[PDB]
């Protein structure tokens, strides 16, 4: 059974840090590429970072490149993304996603409606 | 065709060395 | 006994005309190009023409543009059928992001089917489709391509790319800058098994099937060539 | 404030089945086998070769009576092959091209496609008039047709790519029961030697059983750790196995509610397309993606033999209803035949 | 729209708890291994002299 | 035709002097009687007489050597000279042939035994190779491919030749290297022998060089073919190829074989005389020269323009891959460059011999180079055999 659980978030002062953890269990966590995947309200889903297996291949979306960090810990089948300088319009809800298809470097997993190896999400909000 | 004016070259050879060879086993006995 | 030496000159004669039928169409099967067309969605697809299959010739050359408008949004399965393809149409909208960031979607489903295992030997048709639009998308200044690319305002038109009569330095730019995304992520992986075909969509069509066309004959060749081991 | 409190009661239950099926788990399956004697090495050749596709084969069918096997191909062609003397019976052309499953009846009076068409089409090889056309055309599926098993002459249950296995009537023409509750794409199927029950594996890692009867889940298997290509019966009815994309086989029990074995090896990375039983059900075939298929044991767990021959990648794999003879087609247009 | 998924989930539990799970000893080679003495007639086992098979 | 055209003339001056000899008897033992000297015979010189007399004309060329004399002498009661064992020996030395000349000779044979070990080592060498080749190719899971089954056919065509030019040495040498001494061997050896094997594996031999040529002719048309169209060819034609290669050249090597065996008969038919008979079975050869390296500058001017299109990152890496298959698709034609121009007319001097040097190591290595490029060198087959060797090298 693969269950994603995503851990801190909540409420942010437009400015702050917050260090998004991503537990997993029920696979394999070293043969997985893994990816954040966030949900703003009033629109669909949008891909927002990434990282390859070990860890070397390592991208971002534009909007949020440099911004944004993102690290993985094999060996506690941990996903970390630290959240920092935040913005008004980074009010979503984020997604820890998984690929589908082991020792792979394409897959399919920014489909919103409906895809099976992803979290419930935490959702984030920016202070006013 | 090169390899057949080699040959054909050769031919020459072997038949021209063989009309003196011949003359001259004519020549002795 | 005879029973048996009838039987099998029946089945016999049944299997010479099963043979006869499939060297009939093998010879009209190996003709017929196939072509995959999907898009992230509004795009504008029906012009391509002007519950799915449709097919188009040109010189003599038949084609068979399979839309797949009918399916999910789970493409990591239906996909693996479109491996004998010879060529993946990907059209693209790069301006319908006013109803979400359609770009970086578009160019990660382009990155997930250049480096799927399965469509390593198929080369994909890009179009940037929606192209008149893009004027509109700098002047009003309601959403800046800039504030969802920060390379954008490093960046500089390149010197053999030819403007086209009539359109502002900055359209040209921010239309080369979105083909050298997509041809970065198409040039970064192994490239030695396919090819990518950047196009720039227009108000007209005769000229659209013409490059499909060209494009896939360049196909063609270049398969022909490898199979040589020539290049 | 529902959504909140609604997790709970999923996980509470998770968490309580759980306890459940590993309570009851005492003891493995190896170790209650362990005294048996190992099948030790087999050894199998390419019998009979079926060169007559054009496009890749991707899914085939025995029939009842061991000689005749159906073959699907992406170039629209649908043949009845002969396994005794190699000889194409009906090469019958498909509307759709793009099919990807097909099944052969029970009284060998029908066949049945289907793929990206949506559209389960059924054909009869008893026409009066000799050609064999269409009879009825299934319509009731948004999602493409993964695969289709026939019960008997009027009612057949396909499974799709909406989430949702049906049962539908010939007759009719119109979906009986509508099995939901899947969450991801539903690859394959397969029916029990009774014809009461089924088992249905899908994309998210999960193979619910259904009955059909009642038109209703009965009981869920988690185990796999990606999506499911391809299930099977065991030849008793009380056992499947299920070959997953993790490069994975799991042989589950259907009044354990719990996996028994583990058909895992270091070498394979690649994951399992076709999976089928043997007879006796002590040889586990499975077609990996490596361009060959190998064949497990059942209870052993270790490789008595690999098949290989085949250039491309493996995408059916059949055996006879009476063992004599196990078949695989693959992506290179041909259909070898094994003994 | 949650509860009406939320129920679709809560109820599949409920069913999946009443079902009576048989050890695993006893489903184990008690019926699997126990499908053995039948093995003799499977013709992938013991491979049948090439006389009476039908694919020689 | 000399061995021949001298036989005649042994005979011819040998009943002369027989018929000089009658009529001609005078004094028989104060002055030396009429005798005959075999090969030679003249009216008997009397005792110590003028050597005006000259050689017999006997030998063909006697128009260049013309102005030399022979001393005879009837000596005891007229008799000639005995020798180191009592053989009669004669001076005749000023007649016979120009020294230079035989050294000449000397020369050129040993450039011609250089390079017939020299072609002899190639054309065995990728014999071997080629024969390696049809095996692998043919019993493989590539076995029948349209664009293989060409390649197949064409080591068959270079096995043919290279077995045909193999035999008809062979045949040559031996029919050339054995005692011809005694009266008996060289008399018959001249004449009507085996020159039935010889003739026909002279036949058989052309035929191959010609089948060559055309193969390599059909293997640049379907490359030409397969590439101006866009889609994938729907019919094979391989009917069409395999009359264009192994039939073609018959259409035009029967007509030799009967011009030979009609108009000009000669011992073996290797030698070539009436250019314009060899000009039959030359005509095929330019054109499958011309108008396959007409395509071969056709297909390098449009795989120059695919280096150049896309790939560009690698700005003039071009430069080694055009290279490389620029020398690597030659298979089919070469010759032009020693050719044409050249050709076994106006080709005198050492131009001649570096024509020939050049062809024929060309000619002789085609076959090891073909064989080399497209049975070993290709990523297919060694990827294949790897993999037949893995399935094996398994339990
Ligand atoms: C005219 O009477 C006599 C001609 C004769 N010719 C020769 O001796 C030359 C013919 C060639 C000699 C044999 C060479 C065999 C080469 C084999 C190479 C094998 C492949 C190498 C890799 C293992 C004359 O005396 O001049």
């Amino acid at each position: 059974q693969v269950q994603l659980q995503e851990s801190g978030g909540g409420l942010v002062q437009p400015g702050g840090s917050l260090r998004l953890s991503c537990a997993a269990s029920g696979f394999t966590f070293s043969n997985y590429k893994m990816n954040w995947v966030r949900q703003a309200p009033g629109k669909g889903l949008e891909w927002v970072s990434d990282i390859s297996q070990s860890g070397a291949s390592i991208s971002y979306t534009g909007s949020v490149k440099g911004r944004f960090t993102i690290s993985r810990d094999n060996a506690k089948n941990t996903l970390y993304l630290q959240m920092n300088s935040l913005k008004p319009e980074d009010t979503a809800v984020y997604y820890c996603a998984r690929c589908p298809a082991p020792f792979t470097r394409d897959c399919f997993d920014v489909t919103s409606t409906t895809y099976a190896y992803r979290g419930q999400g935490t959702q984030v909000t920016v202070s006013s | 065709h090169x390899q057949g004016t080699f040959t054909s070259d050769l031919s020459k050879q072997k038949e021209s060395k063989a009309a003196q060879d011949f003359i001259e086993w004519l020549k002795a006995g | 006994t005879e029973d048996q030496r009838n039987e099998e000159k029946a089945q016999r004669e049944a299997n010479k005309k099963i043979e006869k039928q499939l060297q009939k169409d093998k010879q009209v099967y190996r003709a017929t190009h196939r072509l995959l067309l999907l898009g992230a969605g509004e795009s504008g697809k029906n012009t391509i023409v002007k519950i799915f299959e449709t097919k188009f010739q040109v010189d003599k050359v038949n084609f068979h543009m399979f839309d797949v408008g009918a399916q999910r949004d789970e493409r990591r399965k239906w996909i693996q059928c479109f491996n004998d393809v010879t060529a993946i149409i990907f059209v693209v909208a790069s301006s319908s992001y006013n109803m979400t960031n359609r770009l970086q979607a578009a160019l990660k489903l382009f990155d997930s089917i250049w480096n799927n295992k399965w469509l390593r030997d198929t080369s994909v048709i890009l179009f940037l489709n929606k192209q008149d639009l893009l004027a509109e998308k700098v002047l009003a200044g309601k959403s800046k391509i800039e504030d969802y690319f920060p390379e954008f305002a490093r960046y500089t038109t390149p010197e053999d790319a030819t403007p086209e009569p009539g359109e502002d330095p900055r359209v040209t730019r921010a239309k080369y800058f979105i083909r050298d995304e997509f041809l970065r992520i198409s040039t970064a992986s192994g490239d030695g098994r396919h090819y990518c075909y950047p196009h720039f969509t227009c108000a007209v069509d005769t000229e659209n099937i013409r490059r499909v066309f060209n494009d896939c004959r360049d196909i063609i060749q270049r398969m022909h060539l490898r199979q040589y081991e020539l290049l | 404030s529902e959504l909140d409190q609604l997790r709970q009661e999923a996980e509470q239950l998770k968490n309580q089945i759980r306890d459940a099926r590993k309570a009851c788990a005492d003891a493995t399956l190896s170790q209650i086998t362990n005294n048996i004697d190992p099948v030790g090495r087999i050894q199998m050749r390419t019998r009979r070769t079926l060169r007559g596709h054009l496009a890749k084969i991707y899914a085939m069918h025995w029939g009842t009576d061991s000689r005749l096997l159906v073959s699907a191909s992406q170039d629209g062609k649908l043949i009845i092959w002969d396994s005794y003397t190699t000889n194409k019976v009906h090469a019958i052309p498909l509307r759709s091209s793009w099919v990807m499953t097909c099944a052969y009846a029970p009284s060998g009076n029908y066949v049945a496609c289907g793929g990206l068409d949506n559209i389960c089409s059924i054909y009869n090889l008893k026409t009066r008039e000799g050609n064999v056309r269409v009879s009825r055309e299934l319509a009731g599926h948004t999602g493409y047709l993964s695969c289709c098993r026939f019960l008997d002459d009027n009612q057949i249950v396909t499974s799709s790519g909406d989430t949702t296995c049906a049962l539908w009537d010939i007759e009719t023409g119109q979906q009986t029961t509508t099995f939901t509750g899947h969450t991801g794409d539903v690859m394959s199927l397969s029916l029990a030697p009774d014809t009461r029950l089924f088992v249905s594996g899908a994309c998210d890692a999960s193979a619910k059983l259904w009955d059909v009867r009642e038109g209703m889940c009965r009981q869920t298997f988690t185990g796999h750790e990606s999506d499911i290509n391809a299930i099977c019966f065991f030849p008793n009815g009380n056992a499947f196995a299920t070959g997953s994309d993790d490069a994975t086989c799991r042989l589950f029990d259907l009044r354990a509610d719990q996996e028994l074995m583990t058909y895992s090896h270091d070498n394979i990375i690649c994951g399992i397309t076709s999976v089928s039983f043997s007879k006796s059900g002590r040889l586990l075939l499975a077609g990996y993606d490596d361009f060959n298929c190998n064949v497990w044991d059942a209870l052993k767990a270790d490789r008595a033999g690999v098949l290989a021959g085949h250039d491309n990648r493996v995408s059916c794999l059949g055996v006879t209803d009476d063992g004599m003879a196990v078949a695989t087609g693959s992506w290179d247009s041909f259909l070898k035949i094994w003994n | 729209a949650s509860i009406a998924q939320a129920r679709k989930l809560v109820e599949q539990l409920k069913m999946e708890a009443n079902i009576d799970r048989i050890k695993v000893s006893k489903a184990a080679a008690d019926l699997m291994a126990y499908c053995e003495a039948h093995a003799k007639e499977d013709p992938l086992l013991t491979p049948v002299p090439a006389s009476e098979n039908p694919f020689r | 035709q000399v061995m021949d055209f001298l036989f005649e003339k042994w005979k011819l001056y040998g009943d002369q002097c027989h018929h000089n000899l009658s009529l001609l008897p005078p004094p028989t033992e104060l002055v030396c009687n009429r005798t005959f000297d075999k090969y030679s015979c003249w009216p008997d010189t009397p005792a110590n007489t003028t050597a005006n007399i000259s050689c017999p004309w006997y030998l063909p060329w006697h128009h260049k050597v013309q102005h030399r004399f022979v001393f005879k002498r009837c000596g005891p009661d007229g008799q000639w000279v005995r020798g180191p064992r009592g053989q009669p020996w004669r001076d005749a030395s000023q007649c016979q042939m120009d020294g230079e000349e035989i050294e000449v000779q000397k020369e050129v044979a040993k450039m011609y035994s250089s390079f017939q070990v020299m072609y002899t080592v190639g054309y065995s060498l990728s014999l071997g190779a080629l024969l390696l080749a049809l095996a692998i190719l043919g019993g493989l899971s590539k076995l029948h491919c349209t664009r293989n089954a060409i390649h197949a056919n064409l080591f068959a065509s270079f096995v043919l030749k290279a077995s045909s030019v193999l035999v008809i040495d062979g045949l040559l040498r031996t029919r050339y290297s054995q005692k011809i001494g005694d009266d008996l061997s060289v008399s018959t050896w001249l004449s009507d022998g085996a020159v039935a094997g010889c003739r026909v594996a002279a036949v058989f031999m052309q035929y191959g060089i010609v089948a060559n040529y055309c193969w390599l002719l059909v293997e640049g048309l379907y490359l030409h073919n397969l590439l101006g169209l866009a889609t994938l060819p729907e019919r094979s034609f391989f009917s069409l190829y395999l009359g264009i290669g192994w039939g073609a050249p018959m259409l035009f090597v029967v007509p030799w074989a009967v011009v030979k065996c009609l108009f000009e008969n000669v011992q073996c038919w290797t030698s070539n005389d009436n250019m314009g008979f060899w000009w039959i079975l030359r005509f095929p050869v330019f054109l499958a020269i011309l108008i396959n390296f007409f395509i071969f500058v056709r297909i390098v001017q449009l795989l120059v323009a695919k280096l150049r299109a896309r790939q560009m990152h690698h700005t003039d890496y071009k430069f080694r891959l055009a290279k490389s298959t620029l020398t690597l698709i030659p298979l089919l034609g070469v010759h032009e460059v020693v050719f044409a121009f050249v050709t076994d007319e106006h080709a005198q001097g050492t131009l001649r011999s570096a024509k020939l040097f050049f062809d024929l190591f060309l000619s002789s290595f085609q076959g090891l180079l073909v064989a080399v490029l497209y049975c070993f060198l290709n990523k297919e087959v060694q990827s294949e055999l790897r993999r037949r060797w893995h399935r094996w090298r398994l339990g």
